[PDB]
């Protein structure tokens, strides 16, 4: 049934002190349909930037018609958490932030969803073009929880099980963190689900933000390939944190911001080259060894896996199962694909 | 490993009030009656036009529980002009930080916005409310005449407190300045001699305070957790304040002169996105009468066996040394995503050996999430980094989680059975607990 | 306006338009006579 990850099932079965094998083959495919979805932040210092929105949409579906089978494209936006400190709370300013400035300022928002994915690019070209900016104080700005919400709402943005789902987050300034949430008042955890009802995220003012290790399991669990195209130089603060979040990309936005469609291009082409794997074991005492065979034969410790691979190159995965200790499953997938393998390990004591 | 979980003593507050988020001993010598202090930053107060103040809960312990608010403050907002409120204590969180020197109550409140003297404005400088046995008093020192957000306008004064062994208040608010954070501390043999209740920004002779740096330190939240402690052998307690932002989020943590709030040490994180100096704790754990130094990163990820990452937390225990230098050893958390390391608090002598004692908490660790503090003793050389006992919550979460480990204390034997015990809030119930030190024998067979 | 206290932080970038400019009304280059 599988087709990109070989075998996607096997049973075996191991006695305490023992160790077995088998070889995991991951074949990339040729084309993918792509979706892809503008997580753009539309805060004060974004303003110079959602102009240049216009320009993406039929440029980049010109520029992905040969590396994809069909094309995709949504929108969305987000600000802050819309309480104090992070924003004004003067009656005149709570609702338009800029009005110090005599500006059509948009009232600021946690996260709105905006246009579903469509494959109509006048869609999206019409969606961005009638969009506004907001504003607050604090120089970070709230994309994690954004960024959590967009990726966990599944039939709401509308992504798909066969395409290769992609995230662009388009900013310029670091992210708000966990527990910076306590300055105010919000000391509730996020709990990791999403909260959409009416395209607005409602309990963005009443749970914290995600932290990094939340929301990479999310990014993950959803096959979601993060794209960050940060402008700045926070590119070097999204960049640094590229360790800690598996499968994500960071670009750099230069001053111009013609290098938008390039941008997106070649983070692409670089993800779509790329092949590694993990494991969520929830088994005692089964220990998993996992070595990467590369087309040029390296033996990579395969967490981080083989890169530069294309299609018309299989890539092998040398596994190593122990049975150290007794009394489930483990599934083993590469992150970013759309397929996994579940080792369905019998145990017996 | 001898505090008694067998019979502990129970506290409860207002449903939804956050009762217990910060909790604290009373000990006034005169009286000689012990009281517990405990915070519900949501509870509802008397106060005429206000929704949602705070109160500061005074229980006892001896055999009556009755918990009986402290009539820190009983008006409404005072006013500028006709319908023109100078400041809006709805909503303000006070009681999130109490403290208590032997005669003297000291809570605060940190989102206390008030309408600034110039213009009509929201801001959140914070007030504390100083009780000194009868006469009470109020301390703001970031309202002033110079606030905005580019001043200390959003100073959130209050946030964290303490107090220093010489009668000091070190104050520390994360927000002014454009959230660079900020240390202020005064005496209270000043607090309570300048208090016009018609004067709003009062200048207090010997206040010593940390001032402006450059814009690229905005967003370090200087003075998120504090605590005192002597560190260059002076006498005089020293300011030690966790920055859990500084170095692009890698966390960093000052040691400031007590004297004349003069930078001494620094320590530095070692991973971004990690809250080092979230939680500081200032004691001398392996008795060699040198102060040690104690510093939370909750949300730490620690790379697991097969590579993938766990957060977990970590602790960083830090020796002091005679000639200047400390001593680091890490310590990791148990479980994940359990936040360990969020709060970290000194025992005294909790087994009468010689080297004081420490516990830290997991708050949203345990079975359910309910959550679960860890005992650590003193050796000779330093902590002893596997926990002697387990201290977990109870209670299951009703909305919220329960939160058990959030707050605590500990240093003040309440039985006077000669041990120091210990209080842990687990204020997403509304509930305190109080826990008892078992006298320890030494049997020589 | 742009002449309030230094704004940093998110607004930093807002506070800059509006500020008082010029409105130069001159002949084309290529139309003199
Ligand atoms: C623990 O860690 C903390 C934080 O990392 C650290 O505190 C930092 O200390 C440094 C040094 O004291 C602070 O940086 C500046 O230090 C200079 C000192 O001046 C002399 O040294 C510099 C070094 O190159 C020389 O260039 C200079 O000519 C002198 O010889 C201060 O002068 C700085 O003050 C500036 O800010 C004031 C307020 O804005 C201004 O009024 C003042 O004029 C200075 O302005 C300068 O910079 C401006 C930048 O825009 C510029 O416009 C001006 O024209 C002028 O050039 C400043 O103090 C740094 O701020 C501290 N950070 C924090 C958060 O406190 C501790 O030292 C460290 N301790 C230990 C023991 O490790
Ligand atoms: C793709 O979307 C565009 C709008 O973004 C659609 O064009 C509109 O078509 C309706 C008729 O159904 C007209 O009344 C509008 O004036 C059109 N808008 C614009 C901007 O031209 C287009 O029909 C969509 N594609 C398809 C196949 O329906
Ligand atoms: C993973 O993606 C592949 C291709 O992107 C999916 O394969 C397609 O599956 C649909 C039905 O599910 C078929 O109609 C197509 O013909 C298949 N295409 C190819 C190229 O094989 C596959 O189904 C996806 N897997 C999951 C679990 O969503
Ligand atoms: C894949 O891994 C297995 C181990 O799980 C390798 O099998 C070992 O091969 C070496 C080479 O001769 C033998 O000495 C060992 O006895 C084999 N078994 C074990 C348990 O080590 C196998 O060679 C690997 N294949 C590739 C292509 O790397
Ligand atoms: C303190 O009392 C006030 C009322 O005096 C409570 O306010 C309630 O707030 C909820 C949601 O904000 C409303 O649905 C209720 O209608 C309010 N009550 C009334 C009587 O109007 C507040 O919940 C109380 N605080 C606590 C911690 O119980
Ligand atoms: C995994 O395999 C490598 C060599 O293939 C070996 O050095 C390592 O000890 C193994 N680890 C486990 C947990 O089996
Ligand atoms: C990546 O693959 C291409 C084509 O096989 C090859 O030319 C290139 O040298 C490879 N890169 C590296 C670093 O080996
Ligand atoms: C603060 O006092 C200490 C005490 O000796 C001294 O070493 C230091 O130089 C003083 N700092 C300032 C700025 O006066
Ligand atoms: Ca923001
Ligand atoms: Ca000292
Ligand atoms: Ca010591
Ligand atoms: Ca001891
Ligand atoms: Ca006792
Ligand atoms: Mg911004």
């Amino acid at each position: 049934i599988n087709t990109q990850v070989t075998p996607g099932e096997v049973s075996i079965q191991l006695r305490p002190g023992a160790e077995a094998n088998f070889m995991l083959k991951v074949h990339p495919l040729k084309k993918y349909p792509v979706d892809l979805y503008y997580l753009v932040d539309v805060s004060a210092s974004m303003h110079n930037n959602i102009e240049k929105l216009n320009s993406v949409g039929n440029d980049l579906s010109r520029k992905m018609a040969f590396f994809s089978r069909d094309f995709r494209l949504g929108f969305g936006s987000y600000v802050d958490k819309t309480v104090s400190p992070y924003i004004s709370i003067h009656p005149e300013r709570i609702h338009n932030q800029c009005s110090d400035y005599n500006l059509d300022c948009m009232p600021p928002h946690g996260y709105i969803h905006v246009l579903s994915l469509t494959e109509n690019i006048t869609e999206f070209e019409k969606a961005v073009h009638r969009q506004k900016i907001s504003g607050n104080i604090d120089t970070p700005e709230g994309g994690f929880d954004a960024m959590l919400q967009a990726a966990v709402c599944e039939s709401h943005i509308g992504w798909r099980k066969e395409a290769k789902r992609l995230l662009l987050v388009m900013t310029d300034q670091t992210s708000h963190l966990a527990l910076d949430s306590k300055l105010a008042g919000i000391v509730v955890p996020n709990d990791g689900n999403c909260h959409l009802k009416n395209n607005v995220y409602v309990k963005s003012t009443t749970m914290e933000h995600p932290s990094l290790g939340q929301l990479s399991e999310k990014l993950i669990d959803n096959n979601i390939n993060v794209i960050f195209a940060v402008q700045g130089k926070q590119f070097h603060w999204y960049k640094d944190l590229l360790p800690l979040l598996p499968g994500t990309i960071a670009g750099e936005i230069e001053s111009k911001a013609a290098n938008l469609n390039n941008l997106v291009v070649e983070a692409y082409q670089k993800l779509i080259s790329e092949v590694k794997v993990q494991v969520e074991n929830q088994v005692q005492g089964i220990y998993f060894n996992i070595t990467a065979i590369c087309p040029d034969g390296s033996r990579k410790p395969g967490m981080e896996g083989c890169r530069n691979v294309t299609s018309n190159d299989e890539v092998l995965f040398n596994v190593t199962v122990t049975m150290k200790k007794c009394d489930n499953y483990a599934i083993i997938k590469p992150i970013g694909f759309n397929e996994t393998a579940k080792i369905h390990i019998h145990r017996n004591c | 490993f001898n505090l008694d979980v067998d019979s502990p003593a129970e506290y409860s507050g207002p449903e939804g009030s956050y009762f217990g988020f910060a909790v604290d001993f009373f000990v006034p010598s005169a009286s000689s009656r012990m009281f517990l202090l405990v915070g519900a930053p949501k509870a509802n107060t008397t106060q005429p036009g206000i929704v949602e103040g705070g109160q500061v809960l005074k229980c006892d312990w001896s055999s009556t529980r009755r918990c009986q608010p402290i009539e820190f403050d009983a008006t409404g907002n005072r006013d500028y002009a006709k319908d023109d409120p100078l400041e809006f204590k709805s909503h303000q969180w006070f009681g999130a930080s109490v403290r208590s020197k032997q005669d003297k109550i000291l809570a605060c409140a940190p989102l206390y916005h008030w309408r600034t003297e110039m213009k009509q404005e929201r801001e959140p400088v914070g007030t504390c409310f100083l009780q000194d046995g009868t006469k009470t008093v109020e301390y703001a020192p970031c309202r002033s005449q110079d606030i905005d957000a580019d001043g200390q306008g959003f100073c959130q004064g209050g946030f964290s407190i303490d107090f220093t062994k010489a009668d000091r208040v070190l104050l520390g608010g994360p927000g002014s300045f454009y959230w660079q954070g900020q240390l202020i501390s005064d005496q209270v043999a000043e607090i309570v001699s300048k208090y016009d209740p018609n004067v709003y920004s009062i200048k207090y002779n010997n206040q010593l305070a940390t001032r402006t740096a450059q814009a690229i330190f905005d967003d370090s939240y200087l003075g998120y957790s504090v605590a005192v402690g002597d560190f260059n052998g002076d006498g005089i307690d020293d300011f030690v304040s966790g920055v859990p932002r500084a170095a692009r989020t890698l966390g960093m943590v000052y040691i400031y002169d007590g004297k004349n709030m003069s930078s001494l040490y620094n320590f530095t994180g070692e991973q971004m996105a990690a809250y080092f100096g979230f939680s500081v704790a200032a004691t001398d754990i392996n008795g060699d009468d040198y102060a040690d130094v104690f510093i939370g990163a909750p949300l730490f990820m620690d790379r697991g066996s097969d590579g993938k990452l766990q957060e977990v937390g970590q602790v960083s225990v830090s020796l002091q040394r005679a000639s200047g230098d400390f001593q680091t050893t890490k310590l990791n958390g148990f479980e994940v995503f359990a936040r360990f390391g969020s709060a970290i608090a000194p025992l005294g002598d909790l087994d009468q050996d010689g080297f004081n004692d420490i516990a830290i908490a997991a708050p949203y660790g345990g079975e359910d999430k309910k959550g679960i503090v860890y005992i650590f003793n003193g050796r000779s050389t330093g902590l002893n980094a596997v926990p002697s006992q387990i201290l977990e919550g109870q209670w299951a979460a009703r909305s919220m989680p329960p939160s058990f480990g959030y707050s605590m204390k500990g240093a003040t034997d309440i039985d006077k059975n000669g041990y120091p015990d210990l209080i842990v809030g687990a204020f997403g119930v509304d509930r305190a607990i109080l826990y008892r030190a078992r006298p320890v024998i030494t049997v020589n067979a | 306006n742009g002449f309030t206290t230094g704004r940093r932080g998110d607004l930093a970038t807002i506070h800059g338009m509006n500020r008082p400019f010029l409105l130069l009304m001159a002949t084309p280059l290529e139309r003199a006579q």
